[PDB]
């Protein structure tokens, strides 16, 4: 029986969540034109 | 060898795992995407936008000179477009 | 008791002091060659004309130059990627003035190192060793050739190869940046992590085999003592040091397999410095950095600078100062 | 700041005739000076001649004056030297030279048109580094 | 049995990322050190600071983007959120330059927690604490660069900017300005940051190619073991072979080992001194008996004259646009050229 | 310069017959494990 | 005993697999061969240069005759697409043939075949196959004769009128002149074989080395090698590939330097001019606009003493001044009827400069090959605009790469091979370490 919330949990969370939210801000980006 | 959390290959190759997370990664890419294609992004921090670094018949920096009025140097200069 | 054969006995003995062997034979003498010229060149050589327009530059010692300063300058541009060797001087006047000496040290340089490395190889044989910390040696000596062969060649002139001095070093790498912008290029980019990672991971290394020490002297002795050359057993504990690194990050970045480890060193400087040497070499082409100036432009057309287009400003003011005297015609193709 | 019709309103002849240029028709200017003309010409300077550059203040007191769309047409089927004292399509692109000079084959009159309003609406955009050279980058 | 005890048990739990008391210090700091780069690289300007663009945003690249300095004018205002200058508004903060600040003091406080776990983690395993004592070389260079530097300056402004390419024009600065080449600490620098690249790899490649054969596979990784008390490869013959290839080899181990620390650490430690010195514009910018040389003789002529020529074309060419605070106006009559170009 | 000139390619020459002439003599024989 | 990132040494003693390997990887050159072709014609647009637009292959088929006319331009743009679309076609074949023996084809030949299977220490059979291959090769450089002399020559830049395809009918067969080429010294005005600078020469060099190749493989499939041979060589299939990885990177060294300074068999209609060629060109047009404008540009003294236009090489001759002294060695067809006897002849410069050589060279000082990795073209200090890098520059650098890797690899497998020869590769015997039974040094 494994936990599944964890300070591991955490800290992988904590960085992959706003990497995937700037990657998606970065992405629309390559589409704005001056 | 552990310190008994589960391991992420086992995580990852699990079929709940994915069931929560492809729709998690795609709202989140999709949240930042719309951060930035309403234009809030823009607004939140400050960042010109491509038609407002200077005004139409302007060459000069909006430069901050001042430190205790350089907020309200800043307005004046951001004015100067509207 | 043949003759030859004693020859080659000794050539190839592992009980010379310094292994000598055949690439030795080669290695001696060009060597020899090149730093005896080299050190009479620094101390007491005229000035030579680098650049080719009759501006003599002074490099010794005894005309005025102090370590810093100093430099055996390169041949004249007049001279370009010609043979110079003494012969080919009316005289020995001629030859210094034309910077002669500069390809005789560079070429005996060049020769007695690739046998240095040669050299590496064949003890490596003769003591039943594994073969490839020439291939470390690859590296340091690839970059050699770059920056006194390969750039002369793209160049055209070994008058734009690098001097031999310190402030010559640095007048080599401003003057590259202003013609290549070396700086935006990806092969120095990894040249510095190659360099900079290799200290880091050199520190860590020492640091961490230092920090697992296993107790065997007092207080008032180097623990140093606690090692005897040649003794079987280890004399850290790599379990501690991977299980105090593994949680100093997480124990997946860490190394408890000594060869990996090991490897790992030997693996990261080289490559990157592989890659900065070639990236000299590639340059010698005009294969050049990234150039991003003006790249970002507004809505109406206005130029909005980055950072790029600063460094653009500081390439310009070498370009425009360096041999100042030297270029008659707008571009400075070469 | 952008890219108003005022600044893509540009002379049309030397009798003060003007003509505004579309956004479309400068970007395709700018895209055809690339084409053509910017290994010599890039950033308003002239690489193999230095003292001739696309300021508009140097064209316009070129004879034939070119500050203006017709003079810069004509100039591209016809080249002249500075005081129009002579022709000089055999070492200047031109229609008139688009044997010698195949890049200038496929050009329309349209194509022509935006060249030439590109090198006339830039130095409003950019003023100094229009023509200025290093100095300015 | 307190709840100090209590938390300090908790803190100290093995587990996959440790966190210990030097945690509660380290993991604020360098998340928000790390996201505030993230942040402003993606999307803040350095249009009122700087006059340049600086993020993903605006059109810049991974090379090109910055978090900038703050502006000239600013001093060395800590620019608190909350100070005089921004007055609590976010995104003034962050158009004055706040992110800077930011950056550099929370990364500065992470640095210290990450010494810090350094010590705590080498107490609670049983080892001496030389990687901590190492790591000083890294904090060295960065109090010394990013904060002793501009503070013996006129402002924030001339310390570096966290950027590849901002870094690149904070080298040219230094060339040009500083003739931070001819410093004989950074000198020492370049040889202890070679001499351990040199070390790192001579060291790999002679573990590698001295290797005791203990296994039967052409791949040689296999055949070692974390707990076997034997040395897995032969310091006799590597002694020979570098005794007989180079003339001098390290024979003892332990010496070895701390002469990889010791080399790297140091030259990090001597350029920090010679950048204190420029925080002062405490150059090596000079020989005298050159200047008087040169001044009287004009056929006299080294390579230390030719570089300052290069520094004074950096100087003229590159101020105006790099430092805008001034209203630098050279007429093109007044800038230093050559022939020609 | 001539004496120097043929000086050099003499004493270059003989250098390298012997490196040549080394490594044609059985080298792959000369190692401390299995020699042929 | 290899591990998955070593996985390919496991088939040194798998003949047949090992042919699959080979023959599979031939069939992707052949592909990339193919499928570039295409990708570049279709983007080829003929108004435009070759090199203003990325072409590094339709300029060696055009080189070879194929598709050009007068002066370089491209008449017939179907020699490339048949070029193209066999190489294609090709690449399936031996994708088949490669993909059937690696993974259905006995694994081993040996049994199966005693004529294809082979063992690396059989020397009789080693320089048997070899022999065979240097045979197809020499056919291959005749092949080049063939096209030259009966299938409709080759491009010749120097051919007067603007260059042209000329059937050549006098190769050079003096072997005083091919092999003096072998001689010359590979410092400046020399160039060893990079100075060929016609196709007489090139044409009869490939008739020597077709012939020399046939008689060396037949050579060496009726002899084997004598003993000095066997007691100076590692017999073993990793050694051979050391060799040959040595080989390969001498031969991309002076690709290398082929393609950056000759203008002959690498012709800068195709190529794009030469770094020397692109710097002769500033000086020329420089030369020219300034006597228009009423200049004597013999007798004008540049800031240091020296012509600011002319002056003397260090062997006398007259050259151009300036930075580009560096490249008085250059001879291209634009510029070589300027030239006397002493050099370039300051009365042919006052009279005779033509309207097509002030074209060509404003064209290739401003073509001359320096540009940015992302292609912007000129000196690193130039603004965007201009999207241009060389095709010398690519090709020049690329190969100084690999030719660069080659030799590591070479020094890699080298080692390697003398060390497993000797039987310590995997490392010293703890009970038999040499060192321990040698005698102390001091
Ligand atoms: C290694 C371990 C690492 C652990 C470090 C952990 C991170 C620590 C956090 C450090 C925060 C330090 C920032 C201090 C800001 C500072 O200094 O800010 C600077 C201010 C002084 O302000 C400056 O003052 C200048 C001089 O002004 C004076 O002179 C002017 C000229 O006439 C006018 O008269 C003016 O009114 C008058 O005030 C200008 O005004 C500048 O614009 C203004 O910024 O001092 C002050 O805040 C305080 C000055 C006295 C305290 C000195 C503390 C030491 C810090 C400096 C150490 C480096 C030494 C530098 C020399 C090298
Ligand atoms: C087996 C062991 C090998 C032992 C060999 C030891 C002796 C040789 C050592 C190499 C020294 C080479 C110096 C190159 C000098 C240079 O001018 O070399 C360039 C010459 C080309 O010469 C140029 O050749 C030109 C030929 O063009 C002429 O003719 C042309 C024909 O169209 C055009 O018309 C052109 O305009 C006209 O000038 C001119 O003569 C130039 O003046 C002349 O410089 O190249 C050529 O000889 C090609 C030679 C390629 C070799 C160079 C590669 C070296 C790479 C080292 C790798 C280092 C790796 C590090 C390891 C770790
Ligand atoms: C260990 C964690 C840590 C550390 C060391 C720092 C350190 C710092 N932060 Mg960061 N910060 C952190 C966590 C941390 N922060 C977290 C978790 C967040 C997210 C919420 C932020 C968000 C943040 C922002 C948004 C900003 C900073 C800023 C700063 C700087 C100024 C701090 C200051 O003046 O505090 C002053 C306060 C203290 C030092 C606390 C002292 C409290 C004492 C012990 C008790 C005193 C009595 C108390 C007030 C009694 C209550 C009275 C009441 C009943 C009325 C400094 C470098 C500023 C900065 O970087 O400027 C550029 C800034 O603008 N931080
Ligand atoms: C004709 C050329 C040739 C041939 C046939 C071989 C064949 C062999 N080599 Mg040698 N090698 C070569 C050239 C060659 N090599 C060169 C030029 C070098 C120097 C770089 C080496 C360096 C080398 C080393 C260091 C080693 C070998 C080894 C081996 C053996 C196993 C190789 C293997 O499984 O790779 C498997 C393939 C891989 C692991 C993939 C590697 C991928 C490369 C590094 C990156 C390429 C990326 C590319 C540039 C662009 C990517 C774009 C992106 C979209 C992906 C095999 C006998 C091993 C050995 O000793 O065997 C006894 C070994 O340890 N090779
Ligand atoms: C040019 C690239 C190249 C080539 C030609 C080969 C070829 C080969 N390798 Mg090597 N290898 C390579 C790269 C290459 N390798 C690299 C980069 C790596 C590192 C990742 C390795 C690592 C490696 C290992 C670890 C091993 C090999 C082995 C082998 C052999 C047997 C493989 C097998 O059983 O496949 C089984 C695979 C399949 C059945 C899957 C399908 C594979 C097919 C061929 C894909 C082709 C698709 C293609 C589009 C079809 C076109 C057909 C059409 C023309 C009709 C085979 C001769 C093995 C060996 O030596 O055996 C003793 C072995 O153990 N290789
Ligand atoms: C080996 C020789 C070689 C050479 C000299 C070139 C050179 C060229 N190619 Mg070609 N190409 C090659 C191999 C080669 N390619 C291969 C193997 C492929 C298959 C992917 C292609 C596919 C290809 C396409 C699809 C295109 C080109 C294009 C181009 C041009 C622009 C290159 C550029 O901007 O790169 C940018 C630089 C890089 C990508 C840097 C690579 C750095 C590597 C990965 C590191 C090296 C590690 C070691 C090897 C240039 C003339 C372009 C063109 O203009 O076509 C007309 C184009 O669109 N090439
Ligand atoms: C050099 C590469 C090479 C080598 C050494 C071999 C060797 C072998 N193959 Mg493989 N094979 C190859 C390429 C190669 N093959 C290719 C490219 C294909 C696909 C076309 C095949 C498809 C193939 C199959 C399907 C089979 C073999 C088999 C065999 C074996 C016996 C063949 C026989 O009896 O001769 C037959 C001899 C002839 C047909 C004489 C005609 C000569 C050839 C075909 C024409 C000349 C080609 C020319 C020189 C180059 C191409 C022209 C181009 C440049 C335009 C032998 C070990 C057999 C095997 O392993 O079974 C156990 C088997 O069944 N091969
Ligand atoms: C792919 C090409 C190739 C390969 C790999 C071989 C391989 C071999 N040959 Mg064959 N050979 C070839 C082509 C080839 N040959 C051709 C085309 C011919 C016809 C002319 C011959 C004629 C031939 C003869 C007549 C003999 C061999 C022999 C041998 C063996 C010994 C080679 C040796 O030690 O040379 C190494 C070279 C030397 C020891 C001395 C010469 C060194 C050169 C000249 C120095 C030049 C270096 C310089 C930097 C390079 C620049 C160019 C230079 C001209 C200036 C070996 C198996 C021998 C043997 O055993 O045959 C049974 C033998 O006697 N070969
Ligand atoms: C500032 C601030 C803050 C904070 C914030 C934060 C903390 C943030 C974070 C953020 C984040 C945290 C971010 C992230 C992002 C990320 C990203 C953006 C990533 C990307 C990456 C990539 C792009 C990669 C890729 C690649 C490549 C390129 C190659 C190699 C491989 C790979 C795949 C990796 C607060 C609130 C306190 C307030 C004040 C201000
Ligand atoms: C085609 C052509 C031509 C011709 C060419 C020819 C005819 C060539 C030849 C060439 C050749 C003819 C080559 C050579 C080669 C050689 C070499 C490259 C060698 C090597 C060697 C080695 C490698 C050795 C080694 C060793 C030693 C030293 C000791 C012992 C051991 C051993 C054996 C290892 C010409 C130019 C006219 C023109 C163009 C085209
Ligand atoms: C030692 C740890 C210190 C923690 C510092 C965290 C600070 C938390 C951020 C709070 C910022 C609010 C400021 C905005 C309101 C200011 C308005 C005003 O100036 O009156
Ligand atoms: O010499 Mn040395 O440096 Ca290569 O560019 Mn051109 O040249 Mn000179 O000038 Mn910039
Ligand atoms: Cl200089
Ligand atoms: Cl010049
Ligand atoms: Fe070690």
């Amino acid at each position: 029986s494994y936990p599944i919330f964890t300070v591991r949990w955490v800290a992988v969370h904590t960085l992959a969540v706003p990497t995937i939210f700037f990657l998606g801000a970065i992405a629309a980006m390559q589409f704005i034109q001056r | 060898g552990t310190t008994g959390e589960r391991p992420f290959s086992d995580i990852i190759t699990s079929v709940r795992y994915w069931v929560i997370h492809s729709i998690t990664i795609p709202a989140l890419f999709i949240a930042g995407w719309l951060f930035v294609s309403t234009g809030l992004a823009y607004d939140v921090f400050g960042t010109p936008r491509p038609d407002s670094y200077y005004a139409q018949e302007q060459r000069s920096i909006p430069l901050v000179t001042d430190r205790f009025e350089a907020k309200q140097q800043v307005e004046t200069f951001l004015e100067q477009l509207k | 008791a043949n003759l030859w054969e004693r020859f080659c006995n000794w050539v190839t003995s592992t009980d010379n002091r310094l292994y000598v062997g055949w690439f030795g034979v080669i290695m001696i003498p060009t060597l020899l060659a090149a730093t005896i010229c080299f050190v009479i060149a620094f101390i007491a050589a005229p000035p030579v004309d680098i650049d080719g327009i009759r501006e003599p530059v002074s490099g010794s010692l005894l005309y005025g130059n102090n370590i810093i300063t100093g430099a055996v300058v390169p041949s004249s541009n007049a001279i370009g990627l010609h043979f110079y060797p003494i012969w080919e001087a009316a005289s020995l006047d001629e030859w210094l003035y034309n910077g002669g000496p500069y390809q005789l040290i560079i070429f005996h340089f060049l020769l007695g190192a690739s046998c240095y490395m040669g050299r590496q190889w064949e003890l490596s044989y003769r003591l039943g060793m594994r073969p490839w910390i020439c291939v470390a040696y690859s590296a340091p000596l690839a970059s050699a050739f770059a920056v006194f062969l390969i750039y002369p060649i793209g160049q055209g002139s070994f008058s734009d190869g690098m001097p031999l001095g310190i402030s010559g070093t640095f007048n080599f790498m401003i003057v590259f940046q202003a013609e290549h912008n070396i700086l935006m290029h990806p092969f120095h980019q990894l040249g510095v992590a190659g360099v900079f990672g290799g200290a880091l991971f050199c520190a860590m290394h020492g640091s961490l085999v230092t920090s697992s020490l296993i107790r065997e002297t007092t207080e008032t002795e180097s623990a140093n003592y606690g090692y005897k050359f040649g003794q079987e057993e280890e004399t850290y504990n790599i379990v501690a040091a991977h299980g105090y690194f593994g949680r100093l990050i997480f124990q997946y970045a860490s190394f408890n397999n000594s060869r990996s480890l090991h490897f790992f060193l030997a693996a990261w400087p080289v490559v990157g410095v592989w890659f900065t040497a070639l990236g000299i070499s590639t340059m010698a082409f005009n294969l050049n950095g990234f150039n991003f100036n003006h790249s970002v432009i507004d809505a109406k057309g206005n130029v909005i600078n980055t950072w790029a287009d600063i460094i653009n400003r500081a390439n310009l003011g070498m370009e425009v100062m360096h041999e100042r005297n030297a270029h008659n015609f707008p571009l400075d193709l070469a | 700041a952008e890219l108003t019709p005022e600044v893509l309103t540009v002379p049309l002849n030397s009798e003060g005739k003007t003509i505004t240029l579309t956004e479309k028709q400068y970007l395709e200017g700018k895209r055809l000076f690339q084409y053509a003309c910017a290994s010599c010409h890039v950033g308003g300077i002239t690489k193999t001649n230095p003292s001739l550059d696309l300021r508009t203040e140097t064209l316009a007191l070129a004879t034939p004056p070119r500050d203006n769309i017709e003079g810069l047409v004509d100039y591209m089927k016809n080249p002249t030297t500075y005081d129009g004292e002579q022709e000089i399509a055999e070492v200047h692109p031109s229609l008139r030279s688009a044997d010698i000079f195949p890049k200038m084959r496929n050009l329309t009159e349209k194509d022509l048109v935006a060249i030439a309003g590109h090198i006339l609406v830039e130095p409003k955009i950019l003023g100094d580094k229009w023509g200025g050279g290093k100095v300015y980058y | 049995r307190g709840w100090f005890d209590i938390l300090d048990d908790w803190l100290k739990r093995d587990r996959f990322v440790f966190v210990g008391w030097s945690g509660i210090l380290l993991f604020p700091c360098a998340y928000l050190a790390l996201g505030g780069w993230l942040t402003g690289t993606t999307f803040v300007t350095s249009w009122y600071t700087h006059g340049l663009a600086s993020s993903y945003l605006e059109g810049c690249n991974f090379l090109t983007v910055a978090v900038s300095t703050p502006a000239n004018s600013m001093g060395h205002s800590l620019l608190l959120l909350w100070g005089p200058e921004a007055q609590g508004d976010f995104t003034r903060w962050c158009q004055l330059g706040g992110l800077w600040t930011f950056i550099a003091l929370h990364g500065a406080f992470g640095l210290i927690g990450f010494m810090l776990r350094q010590f705590e983690i080498a107490r609670l395993v049983g080892v001496r604490p030389y990687n901590a004592i190492a790591f000083s070389a890294p904090i060295a260079v960065f109090v010394s660069v990013f904060l002793i530097y501009p503070l013996g300056q006129s402002s924030w402004f001339f310390a570096p900017s966290f950027g590849v390419a901002a870094i690149f024009r904070f080298l040219l600065f230094f060339q040009g300005f500083h003739n931070w080449t001819l410093n004989p600490f950074h000198m020492m620098g370049v040889a202890g940051v070679l001499g351990g690249a040199l070390l790192c790899a001579i060291h790999g490649a002679t573990v590698e190619n001295t290797l005791f054969q203990d296994g039967e596979g052409a791949s040689t990784f296999r055949a070692f073991n974390p707990t076997q008390a034997e040395e897995t490869y032969s310091m006799v013959t590597a002694n020979r072979f570098w005794s007989q290839i180079f003339g001098i080899a390290f024979s003892n181990k332990r010496w070895l080992h701390f002469f990889m620390l010791f080399v790297p650490v140091t030259g990090l430690w001597m350029s920090a001194i010679g950048v204190v010195g420029l925080a002062l514009n405490l150059r090596s910018y000079d020989f005298i008996s050159q200047e008087i040389r040169a001044a009287e003789d004009p056929e006299f002529e080294t390579f230390y004259t030719k570089n300052l020529l290069l520094n004074e074309g950096i100087r003229a060419w590159m101020a105006p646009q790099d430092q805008p605070h001034e209203n630098f106006v050279f007429p093109e009559e007044v800038l230093p050229r050559g022939n020609a170009l | 310069m001539e004496t120097l000139k043929i000086t050099v390619y003499i004493v270059v020459t003989f250098f390298v017959l012997l490196f040549v002439f080394g490594f044609l003599s059985g080298d792959p024989a000369r190692n401390p494990k299995r020699k042929d | 005993g290899f591990a998955w990132w070593a996985g390919n040494a496991r088939l040194i003693n798998l003949s047949g697999k090992l042919l699959g390997a080979h023959v599979a990887h031939a069939g992707l050159i052949v592909f990339w061969a193919g499928a570039m072709t295409l990708f570049e014609l279709a983007h080829f647009i003929p108004e435009k240069p070759m090199y203003e637009q990325g072409l590094i292959l339709i300029p060696h088929i055009a080189t070879l005759g194929w598709g050009v006319g007068p002066g370089g331009e491209v008449v017939d743009t179907f020699p490339f697409f048949v070029v193209g679309v066999v190489h294609l076609i090709s690449s399936a074949v031996l994708g088949f043939g490669g993909v059937y023996h690696a993974i259905r084809g006995p694994e081993t030949l040996e049994e199966y075949s005693s004529f294809f299977g082979y063992d690396w220490k059989d020397k009789n059979k080693m320089t048997t196959i070899l022999g065979f291959h240097l045979i197809v090769l020499g056919i291959g450089a005749l092949l080049l004769v063939a096209k030259a002399m009966f299938f409709g020559g080759l491009y010749d830049t120097w051919a007067p009128g603007g260059g042209d395809v000329r059937v050549i009918t006098n190769p050079t067969l003096d072997p005083r002149v091919i092999f003096g080429y072998l001689l010359k010294s590979p410092f400046g005005g020399e160039g060893w074989i990079v100075s060929v600078n016609n196709l007489e020469d090139v044409v009869g060099g490939h008739i020597w080395i077709g012939l020399i190749c046939i008689a060396g493989g037949i050579w060496h499939i009726l002899t084997t090698p004598f003993g000095w041979a066997r007691r100076a060589f590692i017999w073993s299939g990793e050694a051979y590939l050391s060799y040959s990885l040595g080989a390969l990177s001498m031969m991309g060294f002076i690709a290398t330097c082929f393609v950056w300074f000759n203008n002959t068999v690498y012709p800068s209609e195709f190529y794009g001019p030469t770094g020397p060629e692109a710097s002769q060109a500033q000086a020329m047009t420089f030369l020219i606009r300034d006597q228009k404008l009423g200049a004597n540009v013999g007798s004008a003294q540049g800031p240091t003493g020296l012509g600011k236009y002319l002056m003397r090489s260090p062997t006398g001759e007259i050259i151009f001044g300036g930075e580009t002294m560096r490249f008085w060695d250059f001879r291209g067809p634009w510029l070589e009827p300027l030239r006397g006897p002493n050099g370039l002849d300051l009365n042919k410069i006052k009279n005779d400069i033509q309207p097509w050589q002030e074209r060509r060279a404003a064209e290739y000082m401003t073509h001359a090959p320096l540009g940015s990795l992302n292609s912007v073209g000129g000196v690193a200090t130039e603004i965007n605009s201009v999207n241009f890098v060389s095709p010398r520059s690519w090709l020049a650098t690329s190969h100084f790469v690999l030719a660069f890797f080659f030799l590591v690899g070479h020094l890699w497998h080298a080692g390697r091979a003398r060390a497993a020869a000797a039987g310590f590769e995997k490392g010293i015997d703890r009970e038999s370490e040499p060192v321990l039974s040698m005698p102390s040094l001091d």
